């Protein structure tokens, strides 16, 4: 089924904007939205996985040295 | 329901031979003649050291052997049958009171 | 860009000439600049370079 | 009078491409 | 109630964070629900006024062109933005209380999802 | 309008089931990057197909040839190296991509209604490759084919009555031999086949409703056509791809692989490790964690169990994580906990690993009997969150 | 009052300004790029 | 012709090696974790064993055996061969070139492959750039385009 | 209507493609049994791919191995003569219903508009058939499949600068050998199922007008819905043909093909009677006729050329042979010819049957010559023939 | 004879019973294309045109 | 309705798994 729309829409022919510079446009404030929005994501990614992965080295190590005459 | 029964004599048929068909193919995969031909055989042994082991032949399975010291049986004759997950003496799977032969394939996969 | 436009991009048949073009001669200036580098990057080590080759006794 | 200038185009067209799948330099 | 922001701190921070989320793209939390999740949606859709879902619309359109252009509303139109205002929630309610009074009596469904 | 005269050629009958499905089929103009995994999903399928064909042209499915064709492919035939590390590391690619396309779907709760049936197709294609790929895996008849292929028909005898039965109907025997081998590469042949035809179902699925965005609602509203706003972003993603394929066909083309394949299968000696490819090393981890037959296999049969049970959850109204705090971030658990299952079953079977196997395998499944409770309880969201 | 998308159609407005967030236009005018 | 071998069949090798097989060498780079420095560490890396460790006879201690006990004889002494070229062999001379012979063995392909993957990889580098500028170039009408609507909250 | 509730299930979008275009498709009502030979061979495609499939499973593409594998599946495996008849004896009817199918379609003109690209797809998958048989018949590997593919790939030097070129890369090497037999059997494999993608178009393009009828006329006042009168009338076809098909396997095995096939391939000597399969001995006889290996070869493609074309030639506005009665027997002609042409093709080259041969070649190419000309003068038919 | 057409026996068996029991199936199904195709050979149809 | 159909289809399939798989023997 349509929807019924009522909108006014402008737009520029790509022959008449710049394509590329674009993309390191405020490059800095982009890193800053990245970075604010998502640590507790990367953090819930990565922490475990560290985590696991640094108790197994320790706990190899310490077996290891418990079996040594 | 005279024409029920003219269809169900001819379902007869049809239903037998769609179980003809599918089960001549599922039974194609089935072991060979040939390969059921290779299916017994026995061999002879010899001997080895005290404590070590030695992988036997047979049709695609290998055969374990392992002499057994005395402190070996003393440590196989201590264990409890109950706790065995598998109740079992290791009289019962020896016929010799050293030499122990078993299939040395693991019960899991 | 507009002078090369006007004799390359106007036909379609002469833009697709020039991209079997480029693609030929484009492909051909990487094969010997890639083997210039891999020459210079490994001398002495080549089977031209073995100096007892051909006196095997 | 263009399809024969289209026609001739793409003859062109067809010949480097023959010329450039396979490469017959050692064969010419 | 847990679930209740006036009590439970961990609920005003949750939605806190919902509301947040939602007034960077000019949404309503009821523009969330899609008439094609359930037939209960669209029949309520169909039941409110034309402005309410020209409004709905139109916030649908806007958020999703922010979303194209990796971009959020200008922090003078964030600040007007009213993500909790509902509109759909009562007659979601009104539909499936209509619903169940039809299933109690042993009556037909007014409307059925298509086998997909 | 009445169609007297021919107009557009996409629109005439020879081209208008193309063009209404590939040219025109309208899009959410917000689809993400994440979206593009299905067409790198279909290219592997059809880069697999295309390079078996050709080395199924000199690959000999006999025990006694296997090991030495595949070596005669890398060493005699033109480009034949290329061709076999093209199949080889495409496996891989094909389940890197499928595997993001599979979590991207998690993510934005794209199997909820409508699109229930889409992601059932999808989970039974999963079951496809999974078996496509093992089966494949066993063709070169080195160590790990060999005792590959002997554990996983043996996972037919945790069936009590009839489990011996299905196990050596099989092998074709009494062993793991020329007929399990021959029997593997005409099922290896015909299964990608269907896996095509399976894709296609799945692709005609998605269409009855169209695609979820990442705002996860109603997208009618802006709509673009596939092509070329989508394709040439699609073509982005697959260009990206074929650098990261040829990386790997290159200059690494053995460390996604064990080196236990290059010696010809002894059905004497199990090597000391022993393990399968690394897709499939999650489903590893969680059948070791169970210390039962039965039960291990029951809870790998229980993970397609979940997943095929997951779109008919009753769930709250919301589909994306972008709007979902809690659930977004048990995405992110879930994640790490698969990451987690396939290093654990990298690793023998000894202390910590089982332990740690079973946590792992358990909070894997506690993704599963949670989500159904989120969208219960989110349900009155909306009447205690209030303007 | 009168709603925006009115006031557009009923106002031609020759100083357009466009979205520039992701792309830059160049000044009014310029040969195409094409 | 392929290069000969030195027994009739691996019955014949094992009895002729205490039991144990000699593998082919065609592959065992690849056939090997770290196969390359495996190899040369391996064939340098006989010593004697640590204090308490007793080597069955007819073995020969190799820590980087897995096991320690390997049925190798060390076969690597000095001036075991003698060069054409003139190139002092030494132990570990004769461990580099014995390796580097086998990783060729095991991989003849490889200068090939490496020409290859860095031809391509430039020049799909290249297309990449040009995707993404394709990409942009047709989605720019629709990133920079104004959309009036009339709603406000 | 408004599709508020669910009706049949039919309807549903789960199953509206498969009733749209299987259950309620309309059908002129006079079908006659000549139409259900397209059904039969999608059925005997089904038949080759199901028994070439489990057939593939103990089959070895080996020089050294080919042979004895197929005498390993008639002998050791379980069932295996059964699959091995059905699949010799199933190409022999696949053949046997499409040569009738063809013919029908010549009959009744069913090639003419609104139908020419059913036709030319249907020419198309004549042409796959006939590789797809071809190169099976390689596969055992006994003498007619070494002597039979050193002619085939022969075929290839007709041609001047390259024909030589083409000949080695299709041989892999100088002579018919593994190389060769290798990459037939995976392209045996693989050309089934573009035949079924083939047959997939075929059909979707019949129904894009529907069916033509013994008549010739227009047909929607008087259609009928394919399920269940012309599933019970196609049912009555396949009984019948699987009563025909099982005397071929159970009673005459081997009496469609030649004994040189079960002596093993010898590369040294050479039968003095080299055949191919039946259903390829009219293309042979028109290719032996042509005293010019280059012409021979020009010949072959001129009879899918001269195919190709017959559905474009400008012709009368009458279909059937029913009211067009020197077309009619110009049909009966043609068919004489072609059986003709078929039993030529076993005979050996000498006196008479060099000169039957070549005018039989020529009867055959004139029923392609006298068709268009037949329509130009036909169109005058109502005119002159007036009330 | 027999070491070449080992199965002769059981192939011959096989084909005289299910002959037979194609043969059955083909009167029945003789019968269900003509039972349901009855309603229509049958039907009376009277239209305008007579030339 | 509900009850003694589906005690009916499952003595149709319990008799046509005995009809498939014939294991006159397995009865021990
Ligand atoms: C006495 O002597 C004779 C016989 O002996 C007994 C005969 O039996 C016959 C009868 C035989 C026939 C009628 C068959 C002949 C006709 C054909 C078409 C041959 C069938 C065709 C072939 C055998 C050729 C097979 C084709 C190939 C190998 C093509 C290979 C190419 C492939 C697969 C793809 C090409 C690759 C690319 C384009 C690269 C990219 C591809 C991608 C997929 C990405 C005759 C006449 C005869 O006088
Ligand atoms: C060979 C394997 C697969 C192929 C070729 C494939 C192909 C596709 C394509 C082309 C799309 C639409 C475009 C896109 O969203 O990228 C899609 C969407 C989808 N696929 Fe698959 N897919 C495969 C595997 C899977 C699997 C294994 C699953 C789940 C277990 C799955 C679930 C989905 C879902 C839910 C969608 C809709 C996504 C959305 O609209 O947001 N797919 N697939
Ligand atoms: C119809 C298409 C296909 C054919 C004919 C085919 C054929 C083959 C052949 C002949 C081999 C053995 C040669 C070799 O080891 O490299 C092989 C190996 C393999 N195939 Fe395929 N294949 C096909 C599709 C696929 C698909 C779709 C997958 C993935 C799901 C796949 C995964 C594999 C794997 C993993 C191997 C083993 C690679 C190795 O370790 O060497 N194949 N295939
Ligand atoms: C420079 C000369 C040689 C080289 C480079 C070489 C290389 C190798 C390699 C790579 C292995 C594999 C070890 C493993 O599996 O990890 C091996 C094992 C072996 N080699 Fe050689 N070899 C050489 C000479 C010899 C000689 C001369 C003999 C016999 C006189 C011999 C007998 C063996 C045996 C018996 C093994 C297996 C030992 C075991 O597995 O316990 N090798 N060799
Ligand atoms: C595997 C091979 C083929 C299959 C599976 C197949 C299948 C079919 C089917 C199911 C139909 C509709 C029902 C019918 O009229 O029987 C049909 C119609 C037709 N086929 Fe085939 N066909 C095959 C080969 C061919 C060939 C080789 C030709 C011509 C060279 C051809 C030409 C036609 C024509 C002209 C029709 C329309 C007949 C009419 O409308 O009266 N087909 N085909
Ligand atoms: C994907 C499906 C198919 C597969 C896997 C397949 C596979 C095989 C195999 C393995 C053989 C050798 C076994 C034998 O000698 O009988 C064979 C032979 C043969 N196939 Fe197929 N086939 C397929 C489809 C077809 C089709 C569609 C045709 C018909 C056009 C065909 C015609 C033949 C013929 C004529 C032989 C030789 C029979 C003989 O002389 O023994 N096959 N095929
Ligand atoms: C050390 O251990 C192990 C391995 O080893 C190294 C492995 O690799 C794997 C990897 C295997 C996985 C993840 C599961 C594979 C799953 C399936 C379902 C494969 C089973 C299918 C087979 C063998 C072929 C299918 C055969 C059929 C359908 C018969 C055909 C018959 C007809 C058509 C009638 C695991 C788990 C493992 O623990
Ligand atoms: C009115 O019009 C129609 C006809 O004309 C009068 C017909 O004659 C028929 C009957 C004949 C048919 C359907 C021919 C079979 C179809 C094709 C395309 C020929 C070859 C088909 C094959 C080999 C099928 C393989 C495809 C598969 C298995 C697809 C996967 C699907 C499943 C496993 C379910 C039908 C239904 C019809 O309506
Ligand atoms: C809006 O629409 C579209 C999408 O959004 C949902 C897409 O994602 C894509 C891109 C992805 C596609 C089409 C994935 C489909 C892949 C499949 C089914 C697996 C691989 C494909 C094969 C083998 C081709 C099968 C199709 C045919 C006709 C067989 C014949 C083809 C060949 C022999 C090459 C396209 C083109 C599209 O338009
Ligand atoms: S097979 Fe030894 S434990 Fe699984």
């Amino acid at each position: 089924q349509p929807v019924k729309l009522k909108a006014v829409v402008y737009a520029l022919s790509p022959f008449q904007q710049k394509i590329m510079t674009g993309l390191w446009k405020d490059l800095p404030e982009k890193i800053h939205h990245k970075v604010s929005e998502n640590w507790i994501s990367a953090t819930l990614l990565v922490t475990p996985v560290v985590g696991t992965y640094w108790y197994a080295q320790y706990f190899k190590e310490q077996e290891k040295l418990e079996h040594r005459f | 329901a005279f024409a029920y029964f003219v269809l169900s004599g001819g379902r007869f048929v049809y239903a037998s031979v769609l179980r003809l068909l599918v089960l001549k193919l599922i039974v194609s995969m089935s072991a060979s003649k040939d390969v059921l031909a290779l299916a017994s055989l026995e061999v002879d042994l010899g001997s080895i050291e005290p404590g070590t082991t030695v992988t036997v032949k047979w049709r695609g399975k290998p055969v374990f052997i392992r002499r057994r010291t005395e402190d070996d049986i003393k440590l196989a004759n201590s264990v409890d049958v109950g706790s065995l997950r598998d109740p079992q003496e290791d009289s019962v799977r020896v016929k010799n009171p050293e030499w122990l032969v078993v299939v040395g394939v693991c019960t899991h996969l | 860009f507009e002078g090369f436009y006007k004799l390359i991009m106007r036909r379609n048949s002469v833009y697709v000439t020039f991209i079997i073009a480029g693609a030929f001669f484009g492909e051909r200036a990487v094969d010997y600049g890639v083997h210039k580098l891999w020459e210079r990057n490994n001398v002495g080590k080549r089977y031209e370079d073995i100096s007892v080759l051909g006196q095997r006794p | 009078t263009i399809d024969i200038q289209a026609a001739a185009g793409w003859g062109i067209a067809a010949a480097a491409g023959a010329i450039w799948v396979v490469q017959p330099f050692g064969w010419i | 109630r847990l679930v209740d922001p006036r009590k439970n701190f961990l609920a005003r921070m949750h939605m806190k964070s919902v509301s947040n989320r939602l007034r960077r793209y000019g949404l309503r939390y009821d523009d969330l629900y899609d008439p094609l999740y359930d037939l209960d949606i669209k029949e309520a859709l169909n039941r409110l006024p034309r402005e309410i879902v020209d409004a709905r619309n139109q916030r649908l359109m806007r958020a999703m062109d922010l979303s194209m252009k990796h971009e959020y509303l200008p922090d003078n139109l964030q600040a007007v933005q009213t993500p909790f205002r509902s509109y759909l929630q009562d007659m979601l309610a009104l539909v499936k209380r209509e619903r169940a009074e039809r299933e109690a009596l042993g009556a037909l469904p007014l409307y059925q999802r298509t086998i997909p | 309008t009445i169609r007297n005269q021919r107009f557009s050629l996409l629109k005439q009958p020879i081209s208008s089931t193309l063009n209404q499905h590939l040219v025109d089929y309208p899009t959410p103009s917000n689809l993400s990057y994440w979206w593009g995994f299905g067409s790198l999903a279909g290219i592997c399928l059809v880069i697999q197909i295309v390079t078996g064909v050709f080395l199924a042209m000199h690959y000999t499915p006999h025990v006694d040839l296997a090991f030495n064709s595949v070596e005669h492919i890398m060493r005699d035939v033109e480009g034949g190296w290329l061709l076999r590390y093209m199949h080889a590391n495409g496996a891989s690619m094909f389940f890197i991509v499928v595997y993001l396309h599979i979590f991207r779907g998690l993510y934005y709760a794209s199997y909820s209604s409508p699109r229930e049936f889409v992601w059932c197709l999808g989970v039974v294609i999963f079951l496809l490759m999974i078996v496509t790929a093992f089966i494949g895996y066993v063709l070169p008849w080195g160590q790990m084919s060999f005792w590959g292929a002997t554990v996983i028909t043996s996972l037919a005898s945790a069936i009590p009555v009839v489990g011996d039965t299905i196990v050596t109907w099989l092998w074709g025997g009494f062993s793991v031999d020329n007929a399990t081998l021959n029997r593997f590469f005409s099922l290896h042949y015909l299964l990608p086949f269907i896996l095509v035809g399976a894709s296609l179902l799945h692709l005609a699925a998605l269409h009855q409703y169209g695609s979820n965005n990442p705002l996860g609602v109603h997208s009618e509203m802006d709509k673009i056509a596939f092509y070329p706003y989508f394709y040439v972003k699609d073509l982005v993603g697959w260009v990206a791809f074929a650098i990261f394929f040829s990386i790997w066909i290159f200059y690494a083309p053995n460390v996604l692989g064990h080196p236990d394949n290059y010696i010809p299968a002894n059905p004497m000696s199990t090597p000391p490790h022993i393990v399968p490819e690394w897709y499939f090393l999650p489903i590893y981890a969680i059948l070791r964690s169970i210390p039962d037959k039965a039960g291990g296999v029951a809870a790998i049969a229980l993970v397609f169990i979940c997943l095929l049970a997951l779109p008919f959850f009753k769930s709250m109204y919301v589909r994306s994580s972008s709007f979902r705090p809690i659930y977004q971030g048990m995405f992110w658990l879930l994640l790490a906990d698969c990451l987690l299952l396939g290093w654990i079953g990298c690793q023998p079977v000894e202390a910590p690993f089982v332990t740690i196997g079973q946590i792992s395998s358990l909070v894997f499944f506690l993704f599963f009997a949670i989500t159904p409770i989120l969208g219960r309880v989110g349900r009155g969201i909306p009447n205690s969150y209030t303007d | 009052e009168v709603p925006a998308t009115v006031e557009a159609v009923k106002t031609p407005n020759s100083k357009i300004v466009y979205d520039d967030h992701n792309h830059e236009r160049y000044p009014p005018g310029d040969p195409s790029k094409r | 012709d392929r290069l000969p071998e030195p027994y009739s069949n691996e019955s014949a090798a094992r009895f002729a090696n205490g039991g144990a097989y000699p593998p082919d060498l065609s592959l065992v780079t690849k056939a090997r974790h770290n196969g390359q420095n495996y190899v040369f560490a391996l064939l340098t890396g006989y010593r004697d064993p640590p204090a308490g460790i007793s080597i069955r006879e007819g073995l020969h201690y190799n820590p980087y055996f897995p096991g320690g006990a390997i049925a190798m004889p060390k076969m690597l002494n000095d001036e075991a061969v003698e060069y054409e070229d003139g190139t002092p062999a030494t132990e570990a001379q004769m461990g580099k070139d014995v390796v580097s012979f086998l990783s060729w063995a095991a991989e003849p392909e490889m200068e090939e492959r490496k020409l290859m993957g860095f031809k391509w990889i430039f020049l799909l580098s290249l297309a990449l750039l040009q995707a993404a500028y394709y990409r942009r170039l047709k989605w720019s009408v629709l990133k920079s385009r104004k959309l009036v609507l009339d709603v406000v909250n």
